């Protein structure tokens, strides 16, 4: 609504790894056949159709925007898991938080080595 | 299960980072020395 | 960890073990040579110290 009415919005799904679990429970109780790790087949779609709504409308469509900051939770840093990889291949950037950095005193634990942002140059003030 | 060449730096454990640093420090030193020699040659070859 | 983590770690440790075995062999050869060369130098140096402990 906000992005369609020329305003700017920010949405923070927290977590998406629990929406995936709720969807899996629904799908298993409707008797739909399971998939990998028991998640339904349509588990990528579930998220891709959801994170694709965070657009940046041009000035003809109001100019409004909707940023999204999905939060995923990995297991012992296994970024290679199923839902983490799906959402990593869906989103633009990433912000890797690591426990080894959290306890080494670096807080926020952002792992600047791996953290990425496709926009990069653009969307940054000239001084910064 | 076997082992292959260039596996210590594929794991990326402690030995991988240790080796990467042991290489980078040495080659930074040698690059500094070579750059100094290059500057000296530049100056000595102007005439 | 996962299977790939364990596989990579196992391969790395196997390489490390191979390298340390080779280095043990090299060090043993160099040790044998060093002992061989140390005997005469042992007598020579002990002689050179002779004076101070005698006077």
């Amino acid at each position: 609504y906000f992005r369609d009415n020329g305003k700017h919005a920010l949405i923070i799904y927290d977590d998406l790894s629990k929406q995936a679990v709720a969807y899996r429970q629904m799908s298993l109780l409707l008797r739909r056949p399971p998939g990998r790790e028991a998640y339904p087949g349509d588990v990528f779609y579930l998220h891709s159709r959801l994170l694709e709504r965070a657009a940046k409308m041009n000035d003809a469509f109001g100019g409004g925007s909707l940023t999204a900051l999905p939060v995923i939770e990995t297991q012992a840093g296994d970024v290679s898991a199923y839902i983490p990889t799906n959402v990593i291949s869906i989103t633009d950037g990433q912000i890797f938080l690591e426990t080894e950095l959290f306890y080494k005193g670096i807080r926020p634990a952002i792992n600047v080595g791996l953290s990425v942002s496709r926009v990069g140059s653009a969307a940054q003030t000239r001084a910064m | 299960v076997r082992s292959s060449a260039g596996a210590v730096r594929d794991a990326g454990g402690a030995f991988g980072k240790r080796e990467q640093a042991e290489e980078e420090r040495y080659f930074r030193a040698r690059a500094k020395e070579q750059l100094a020699a290059l500057k000296k040659h530049h100056e000595n070859e102007i005439s | 960890a996962t299977l790939k983590d364990i596989t990579r770690r196992l391969k790395s440790i196997k390489n490390i073990q191979k390298i340390t075995k080779s280095m043990k062999m090299v060090a043993a050869a160099k040790y044998a040579r060093a002992e061989r060369e140390l005997k005469p130098a042992r007598v020579y140096g002990v002689g050179s110290l002779a004076l101070y402990e005698k006077a």
